[PDB]
């Protein structure tokens, strides 16, 4: 009944497995019955507000409803309001560049309901000089977020109370998520005995960035998969 | 609630210009008006005429554009750099990024003719 | 993009026959192919100069004595820029590693007081003698010897008088040196000058306060000398860099006092008392006000009818009336509306 | 030994730290820097610096010059450098050596030699 | 007197920071050799550089640098800290605090462990151990 | 066409001074998967002084040009275009090269020879 | 995520190690905040104890992947290597101590009056606006709300094993600090079960287009060699 | 165990010189059996002394003053920190590595003229035309 | 109640020995409890360095995938297998509630049927005039449920929560902390 | 812990200049160069790790196909200054050579295990 009789567990026996069994199953058919559940409830949402939703994607489980900027806040106030959603709780908001668009900027929203354990997600558009209405009305922890949003891109939110810069250095010229920023940006900093002070300079790198990017396939990788609509929200053939 | 912060703005896209040429008039004024707490803030060598010389200079470079979409961007930076200023969020390090010129003579050699730039690579 | 402000072109040639090709923009990660040593780099003016030639990818050689007071110096290079070498005068091989691989030797290497192991004329003709040994030996293309204003061979003060013999000597060894005088410098931290005067208990005169001469800016004098560095037309020339405006003493403490809005104290003593004090004085191990430094104080600054300036140099000097409050601030001592105002806020509350 | 600077002066260095290895006097190859060299574009970093210290790693070339050539019977040496010492793989992936053309034939990855026989 | 009285200030930036800690911890126990740790600068001796410097922050650890009363050493603790490290190519990150204050020691590791920070500090102490004070005023 | 250089922060060297090439990538020679070729690129052209140069001390390439590594991608040249204005990019478009088709018929390596054959066919 | 664009499955031992090392990641992620927030309103001592612990698992995070903190050792795929050999022994030898390591931190904490004078009541965060902030985990469960993404949408093998979430009421810094207190009980409790039930097999998804091949393949086979060549390049 | 009773144990199993050479060396009072010794000169002892805690059953006696964990030849560094069961002196042949070349054990000489010095090891990418003149 | 108090002699922890131990029994304020110091015999022994089982040690497989000769790759390339995006804007929808479904078609054939789903991808139909023109029996099965309820925001796998109260909760009853499973 | 260039037991480097180290890494921390040696081998003529700039990864280590780079368990080679810690071919493989054995300590019980 002491310590120093404790019983070797390194003595044991252990479990010894002759051929370990392993099923090959493609993941993505454990969501077939919940994706088409998600395509019933966005017919839902598009039949109840024709004024607002352009569109929606459906991918695995997650439901996206692309919207114009102008339809942010009637369809987010559906969103956390109405009683079949109740998306109470914000998760995060960011934005998207897709310099080849004539409208830059795609900004997105990401929405839980916790009554209903279920998320979602909302997009529009954007450029450098349209702003998108701010949520906070509607979100208090939406502020910082579209902070982050203006800070990273540019993308203005019409109607927040305090945008400013929250990540990048006081007086930073730029928004660095951008496409044609540079990885490394412009400026540089160092300590100046002449002025003893902090100086910013232009960059110069002791070995340049290597870009490897160059190596990337001649071919095609993929491929172009398989669809896993649900035979309801495909068109008819004609006999 | 999430509450704003000293001499925060909400921002608003002017849909007429001449409703944004009083906003941002009002906006040089408030930098004028600062600049001896800037100076006291930031530790400057330099005087406050100086301040407001640059304010103007600053104000000065915009002073062409035409499309309203650009000037509302422009109008909401400006007052981001002047709350900035005002709440001594800057060090005086970024603070004095605006002010190259007050700096002391580089040195000797700065090229202005094709010969000059060419004898330092840079034609 | 940076610029090399220093350099006229990007192909230079030394007058040792070495081909120097500056690469890059100038900044931090540039090189222009330089390299020099400057003796005395630790110093008031050494660090200046060093942070200079260190900015635009210079190689600089730094001889020290100490290690810690030399660290702060390794901030002004990129990898590789500043190199530190131990050296002593007492030790000519080590002279001689300093100075081996540059194109450039600069001597800033001087004391205004003496020493139990240097003397004025072991710390200014031995030492100078030895370094323009090394450089003549080694046939380097610059040499750069800074000296003092009122350097005089048969002077009353034994600073001027090993100056000016230092600056014989070297002119004999090496006939292509360039020397330079500065007037007195006043800066940031300065020594015997500005913070002297904004924090001493008590400025003591011995000549009224009467002495003048030309104070120029520290930092004026360590670009002239890197303008000099670089072009090879001041090759065995006499410079002599000195301010804008001539001062007395007493009006410098004028201008120091109103800038500080503290009154500075000064006392006039007989020059026989001041002097008997400073000898005294110098028996502790700390630097002190020296007997040659009182005995200087009689002494105006004397410029060379025909010598060089700042103008040959294409360079300005700044104005200390200017730079005073700048360079004086951290020792600053610091209604009817108000009041009016003030009725209108709470002062105590729960 | 006596190496002249950039400057005109001299540079003395022990003859034993010009050799580019302890094992070998000369490069192996044509980029790459001489002992020489490194000293005249370097030595202001190399000046109160001991050299008996710096790294002095042996020369492989040399070394694998000194195994002793493989024997084999038919057409197809094979080699892999493997550890039969230790568990795991702990040599080079396991290539196949034509030997038929005359002489020795260097293994591309470990550089041992096969030969025919 | 100043390697059995080794107090550092902490400039706990990053992950660099968490090592840190594990130093101070029972297993390492570094107040045994007589290390503390002081919120002021004004009370230490030793900055600890521990995690990335961004150029936001570069000011700030200027201004803490210049505060230390003297005699006064840093260590530069990480590869963020020593070059940049992970963060090397970013539009917001110092490559080495060397570029913003004088460094006395060089720790690698992203982080290095509670041992090389130890080891770090033991090669401090052997360069304060080898310090000329009075024998370099004698040698004036 | 929006003056979006304005808003966006970069450096006026670079809307000044900079030229940018537009182009698609080659089908490179040594493979023959043409995945790389569709898109657009976009990148900039090398300044002479500030492109590379060898360190001195451990013999890394430096470099003073921040766009260096840099490059865009567009899903075709009028967007490239019309992104490259937008930022007051003077621009170069390379147009694309394809491969002129043919008719390759495997029989014709065996077809009748009338006269004196004109080489000998190896397979 | 990038197992979920890839449209892979981590095999079953992988899936085991994920959720017993993101256990004893929680406990780490739990000492460190709870003793630190004890530190910070004056407790000094829960730190030193609790840093202990710390020591021990970290212990185990250098044993599987050769660092203490940034081990890089779960991977798109799986994880990067296989359990050595003692290592479920030496786990469960911490776990028959762990217990009484919690009991004596609760001791200096839970009914002390002075560390209750610092808590309740403060910080306070209703459910409501709990949601509307966008705050999550502990940060939501004390205001009462019970959601756990472990229960409400499992993963690697959350689903596979027994434990309790705890649920504050009042949403305050001492509820939340008793839900971070029964969290350490919760996964001393998984990690028991992970060190029983842990299965054999493969560790990394068996598909070399997405991990890297073994070593003795990738130095004897072809089609192994090119796709480790690929997948490094 | 941090006891009275345990130190004059093992200052009395270890004996006075040694006590004084290990209380001006690691502070504690070691008693254990020499397990092997470095080419260095250092000294390591493993002790079962069962008032020992995990990971202070081997321990490294130093050759010189200023000592240094630098010092501590390579194998003997793995054995100290619980790496391997069985000392270097102890390991087989087989579990040796085979060399061509002399081993050679050299610590840390950073803070010294011994220094590691880097240095490019390639010439420079471009070489330079050697001027010729030739007559017209 | 597992999980519950298990004695000292059971843990993997040093302790105390002979007199020391009935010293220790009688002062402790929980004598269960360990002392943290773990067993040196028995911890970490062997050494991860010196493990005979890394001589036995190879690289694990499962069946199927590992064998020799049945499993072509190209099926269990579930990387390439991947779920495409369903993108539908509001002219598909138009036309799902137009024309029915693959599932449940509502269309003609011939050109008829193609000249439907042509003139509805063309824009001649909206959608608010297609969902006007639904009828009942349209709206209750496929755009609200066959109640005439709007559908709830789906859940993947739903959690049915339990309150455990009583001896095998986590706190005692005063606590402000439950537990639920 | 510190990198290492490995050789073979006839004391051939193991390093062909595959590359993939450089690839792989991270950080970017090592910079390659190679050519044709004299006897007609693949072999680097630069090898560099800048130390600073390194993560400690272990990613050249496993994306290596002839255990050439390695790390060891070392710890303890704190510098007092930074151009120490820019490893060049020489400063590497002297580390290999230098703990060797330590190495196959750590290879021959984590061999079977990559
Ligand atoms: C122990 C005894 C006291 C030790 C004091 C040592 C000392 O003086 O250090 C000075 C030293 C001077 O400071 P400094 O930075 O050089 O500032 C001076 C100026 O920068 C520029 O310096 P300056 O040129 O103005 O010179 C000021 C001068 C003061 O000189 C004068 O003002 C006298 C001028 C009259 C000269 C003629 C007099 C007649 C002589 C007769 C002939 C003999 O002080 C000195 O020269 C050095 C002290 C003399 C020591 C020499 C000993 C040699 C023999 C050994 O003090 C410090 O280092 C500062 C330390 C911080 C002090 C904090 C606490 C201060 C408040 C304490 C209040 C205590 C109240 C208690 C009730
Ligand atoms: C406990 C030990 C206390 C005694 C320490 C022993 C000190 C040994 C000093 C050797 C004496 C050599 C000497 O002549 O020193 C004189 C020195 C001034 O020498 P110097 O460097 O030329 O200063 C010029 C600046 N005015 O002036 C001094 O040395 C002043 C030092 C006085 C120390 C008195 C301590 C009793
Ligand atoms: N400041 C002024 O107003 C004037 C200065 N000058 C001259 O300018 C030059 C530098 O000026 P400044 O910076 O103000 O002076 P500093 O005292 O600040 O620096 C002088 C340098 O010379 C070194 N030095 C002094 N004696 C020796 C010695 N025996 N051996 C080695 N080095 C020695 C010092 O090294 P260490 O730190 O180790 O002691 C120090 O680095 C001097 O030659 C000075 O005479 C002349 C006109 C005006
Ligand atoms: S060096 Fe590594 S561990 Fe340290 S702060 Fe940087 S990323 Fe974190
Ligand atoms: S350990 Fe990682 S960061 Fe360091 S050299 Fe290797 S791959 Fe690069
Ligand atoms: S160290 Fe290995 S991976 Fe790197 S280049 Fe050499 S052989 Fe290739
Ligand atoms: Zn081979």
């Amino acid at each position: 009944p002491s310590w120093e009789n404790i019983k070797d567990i390194r003595l044991d026996p252990k479990v010894h497995v002759d051929e370990v069994y392993e099923p090959i199953v493609n993941p993505a058919d454990r969501y077939l019955q919940h994706v088409s559940d998600l395509h019933q409830y966005a017919k839902y949402i598009m039949a109840a507000l024709p004024k607002y939703i352009q569109g929606f994607s459906v991918w695995k489980d997650e439901l996206t409803l692309h919207v114009a900027p102008s339809a942010v806040i009637p369809v987010t106030t559906f969103l956390r309001d109405n009683t079949s959603t109740q998306y109470k709780s914000i998760i995060d908001i960011t934005a998207v560049d897709y310099p080849s668009r004539e409208n830059r900027f795609e900004v997105v929203y990401n929405f839980l309901s916790v009554r209903h354990n279920s998320r979602i997600r909302l997009k529009t558009y954007a450029t450098e000089v349209t702003p998108v209405p701010s949520i906070t009305c509607l979100y208090e922890g939406a502020n910082w977020f579209e902070r982050e949003a203006y800070d990273m891109y540019g993308v203005f939110f019409e109607g927040h109370p305090d945008l400013r810069r929250i990540m990048t250095d006081y007086g930073f010229e730029g928004h660095p998520l951008r496409k044609d920023f540079p990885l490394t940006g412009y400026t540089e900093v160092r300590w100046d005995e002449e002025k003893r002070r902090v100086v910013y300079e232009p960059l110069e790198l002791t070995q340049a960035f290597r870009n490897f990017s160059a190596g990337s396939t001649a071919w095609e990788p993929v491929g172009p998969g398989r669809d896993d609509r649900p035979d309801s929200f495909k068109l008819p053939t004609p006999k | 609630a999430i509450i704003a912060t000293a001499f925060a703005e909400t921002v608003k896209f002017s849909g007429s210009k001449q409703e944004l040429q009083k906003r941002t008039l009002a906006l040089y004024r408030q930098f004028l008006r600062g600049a001896p707490t800037f100076a006291d803030l930031y530790e400057v060598q330099f005087s406050i005429p100086t301040i407001r010389t640059k304010i103007r200079q600053e104000f000065e470079r915009h002073r062409f554009v035409d499309d309203l979409s650009i000037q509302n961007v422009l109008y909401a930076k400006g007052h981001m750099e002047y709350q900035e200023c005002i709440n001594f969020w800057k060090q005086q390090a970024q603070f004095l990024k605006y002010f190259p010129e007050e700096d002391d003579i580089q040195g000797r050699h700065q090229p202005s003719n094709f010969v000059d730039k060419f004898l330092k690579n840079r034609a | 993009m940076n610029s090399f402000e220093n350099l006229a072109q990007d192909v230079n040639i030394t007058r040792s026959g070495k081909t120097l090709i500056a690469k890059g923009t100038g900044g931090r990660s540039s090189r222009t192919g330089y390299t020099a040593t400057v003796f005395g780099a630790n110093g008031f003016l050494g660090s200046y100069l060093t942070a200079k030639l260190a900015k635009h990818g210079t190689t600089v050689v730094v001889p020290y004595r100490e290690e810690m007071a030399k660290r702060h110096l390794k901030v002004t290079g990129d990898l590789g820029v500043v190199n530190f070498l131990e050296m002593d005068l007492r030790n000519l091989e080590s002279i001689d590693e300093a100075v081996r691989h540059s194109d450039i030797v600069v001597n800033l290497i001087g004391r205004e007081y003496e020493t139990k192991n240097f003397n004025y004329y072991d710390v200014h003709v031995e030492g100078a003698r030895r370094i323009a040994e090394a450089v003549k030996k080694h046939n380097i293309a610059r040499y750069i010897h800074v000296s003092a204003f009122n350097a005089e061979i048969d002077s009353p003060s034994e600073f001027n008088h090993t100056k000016g013999l230092g600056e014989q000597v070297t002119k004999d060894i090496v006939p292509w040196a360039t020397i330079v005088r500065p007037a007195p410098m006043f800066g940031r931290e300065d020594k015997w000058f500005l913070d002297r005067m904004a924090r001493s208990p008590c400025l003591v005169s011995a000549n009224k306060f009467q002495e003048t001469s030309n104070p120029v800016h520290v930092i004026d004098v360590a670009a002239a000398l890197e303008r000099i560095c670089f072009d090879d037309s001041t090759v065995a020339q006499t410079f002599e860099l000195y301010g804008p405006q001539k001062f007395t003493q007493k009006q410098i403490i004028d201008m120091v006092s109103e800038t500080l809005r503290k009154e500075v104290r000064h006392i006039e003593l007989p020059k026989a008392l001041y002097q008997a004090y400073t000898k005294a004085t110098q028996a502790i191990w700390w630097p002190t006000y020296s007997p040659d430094q009182v005995e200087r104080q009689f002494l105006s600054q004397k410029i060379d009818p025909s010598a060089k300036t700042f103008n040959d140099l294409d360079l300005t000097p700044m104005e200390l009336p200017d730079l005073m409050f700048k360079l004086i601030r951290p020792y600053r001592v610091n209604v009817s509306q108000l009041e009016n105002k003030e009725k209108t806020f709470v002062h105590i509350l729960d | 030994k006596s190496i002249i600077s950039y400057n005109g002066n001299t540079i003395e260095i022990p003859e034993e730290y010009t050799k580019q290895a302890p094992n070998r006097d000369s490069t192996w190859a044509p980029a790459q820097a001489s002992k020489t060299e490194i000293y005249k574009n370097n030595m202001v970093r190399f000046e109160q610096k001991d050299l008996s210290k710096q790294p002095m790693p042996y020369a492989g070339i040399e070394l694998i010059a000194q195994q002793p050539v493989r024997f084999v019977h038919g057409n197809t040496a094979v080699c892999d450098g493997a550890n039969h010492n230790g568990p795991g793989a702990q040599g080079h992936p396991k290539i196949f050596i034509n030997v038929d053309a005359p002489g020795s034939h260097a293994c591309q990855y470990c550089g041992t030699r096969y030969e025919k026989e | 007197a100043r390697q059995g009285s080794f107090w550092p200030v902490t400039f706990g930036l990053a992950c660099c920071a968490v090592e840190m800690m594990h130093v101070s911890a029972p297993r390492y126990d570094q107040d045994r050799l007589g290390i503390i740790f002081r919120a002021s600068p004004r009370q230490s001796d030793i900055m600890i550089v521990a995690g990335t410097l961004t150029n936001k922050m570069a000011p700030v650890l200027r201004q803490v640098y210049d505060q230390m009363p003297e005699p006064r050493w840093v260590i530069s603790m990480g590869s963020c800290a020593n070059g940049g490290g992970y963060y090397h190519f970013s539009y917001s990150v110092v490559r080495g605090c060397d570029r913003i204050v004088p460094v006395d020691v060089y720790v690698p590791g992203c982080p290095p462990t509670s041992e090389a920070l130890m080891y770090g500090v033991f090669q401090l102490q052997r360069k304060m151990r080898n310090t000329k004070i009075t024998r370099m005023w004698y040698r004036k | 066409v929006p003056a979006h250089e304005i808003v966006s922060g970069a450096p006026a060297e670079l809307s000044r001074n900079r030229v940018v090439r537009i182009y698609q990538q080659a089908k490179p020679a040594t493979q023959s998967g043409e995945y790389g070729t569709f898109a657009w690129r976009l990148d900039w052209d090398i300044v002479d002084v500030a492109n590379r140069w060898e360190n001195d001390l451990i013999g890394w390439q430096s470099s003073g040009d921040y766009m260096q590594a840099t490059q865009m991608k567009f899903t075709s040249k009028e967007s490239a275009i019309k992104f490259a204005n937008k930022q007051g990019w003077d621009f170069y478009i390379q147009e694309p090269h394809h491969r002129k088709f043919r008719v390759k018929q495997y029989a014709n390596n065996f077809v009748h020879s009338y006269g004196k054959l004109k080489h000998i066919r190896t397979k | 995520a990038v197992e979920k664009l890839l449209n892979v499955e981590v095999p079953l031992r992988g899936k085991y190690i994920r959720t017993m090392f993101g256990e004893i990641t929680r406990v780490l992620n739990h000492l460190m905040s709870v003793c630190s927030h004890a530190m910070d309103v004056g407790a000094l001592t829960p730190f030193l104890w609790g840093f202990e612990e710390r020591e021990k698992l970290m212990e185990f995070y250098e044993r599987v992947s050769g660092a203490r903190l940034h081990a890089a050792y779960v991977r798109p795929g799986g994880v990067s290597q296989d359990l050595p050999a003692g290592l479920l022994d030496d786990i469960y030898m911490w776990a028959t101590q762990f217990g009484d390591r919690l009991d004596e931190i609760e001791e200096l904490l839970t009914d002390n009056r002075i560390w209750k004078l610092r808590t309740v009541n403060i910080g306070t965060v209703t459910a409501q606006d709990a949601l509307n902030l966008g705050l999550s985990g502990p940060m939501l469960r004390g205001s009462g709300i019970p959601f756990d993404i472990r229960k409400n949408a499992p993963y690697d093998a959350y689903d596979k094993v027994d434990f309790d979430v705890p649920v504050g009421m009042n949403g305050d810094c001492y509820d939340r600090y008793l839900i971070r207190m029964a969290e350490f009980r919760q996964s001393l409790r998984i990690i028991e079960q992970c060190c029983n039930d842990m299965p054999a097999g493969a560790v990394k998804v068996e598909d070399f287009k997405i991990n890297s091949p073994p070593r003795n393949l990738m130095k004897e086979d072809m089609e192994a060699l090119i796709h480790h060549f690929l997948l490094y390049t | 165990s941090s006891s009275l009773y345990r130190v004059l144990r093992n200052a009395w199993e270890v004996g006075p010189r040694s006590y004084w050479k290990q209380l001006n060396s690691i502070g504690d009072t070691k008693s254990g059996r020499l397990v092997g010794t470095d080419i260095y000169g250092n000294k390591f002892y493993e002790t079962d002394h069962q008032d020992e805690i995990h990971l202070r059953t081997r321990y490294v006696e130093y050759k010189e003053k200023d000592y240094d964990m630098s010092q501590v030849e390579p194998g003997w560094h793995f054995w100290l920190g619980y790496g391997v069961d069985t000392a270097p002196c102890n390991t087989p042949k087989e579990k040796l590595p085979i060399r061509a070349y002399p081993y050679k054990f050299q610590p840390n000489y950073t803070g010294t003229p011994g220094a590691f010095v880097t240095y490019n090891t390639l010439k420079p990418k471009i070489s330079a035309w050697e001027p010729v003149t030739k007559q017209r | 109640l597992p999980g519950g108090p298990v004695p000292v002699f059971k843990k993997y922890t040093v302790g105390s020995k002979g007199i020391w131990e009935k010293l220790r029994v009688l002062l402790a304020i929980a004598p269960n409890r360990s002392t943290g110091n773990p067993i040196v015999p028995l911890y970490r022994v062997p050494t991860p360095g010196s493990r005979p089982e890394a001589n036995v040690y190879q690289d694990p497989s499962s069946y199927p995938t590992n064998d020799i000769a049945e499993n072509p790759y190209w099926k269990r390339d579930h990387r390439r297998a991947y779920p495409q995006t369903a993108f539908f804007d509001q002219k598909t929808v138009t036309g799902l509630l137009e024309l029915g479904s693959e599932a449940t078609p509502r269309i003609a054939d011939g050109e008829a049927g193609t000249k439907a789903l042509a003139n509805i991808a063309n824009g001649g139909v909206s959608f608010t005039q297609a969902l006007g023109k639904s009828s009942k029996d349209v709206i209750y099965g496929e755009v609200l449920t066959v109640n005439g309820l709007p559908p709830v925001a789906p859940t993947l796998a739903p959690k049915q929560w339990k309150i455990i109260e009583g001896e095998a909760a986590i706190y005692p009853k005063g606590y402000p902390c439950r537990t639920f499973h | 812990g510190e990198h290492a260039l490995r050789r073979y037991p006839s004391g051939e480097e193991r390093c062909i200049a595959c590359k993939l180290c450089e690839a792989i890494c991270p950080a970017l921390a090592i910079t390659i160069d190679a050519e044709e040696r004299i006897d007609g081998s693949r072999r680097t003529t630069k090898y560099d790790i800048d130390m600073t700039k390194c993560i400690y990864c272990g990613y050249c280590q496993e994306s290596c196909p002839v255990d050439a780079i390695v790390e060891t368990p070392n710890v303890e080679y704190a510098t007092e200054t930074r151009e120490e810690l820019l490893y060049n071919k020489e400063k590497l493989l002297a580390n290999g050579d230098k703990w060797e054995l330590e190495l196959q300590y750590a290879l021959d019980a984590d061999a079977p295990y990559r």
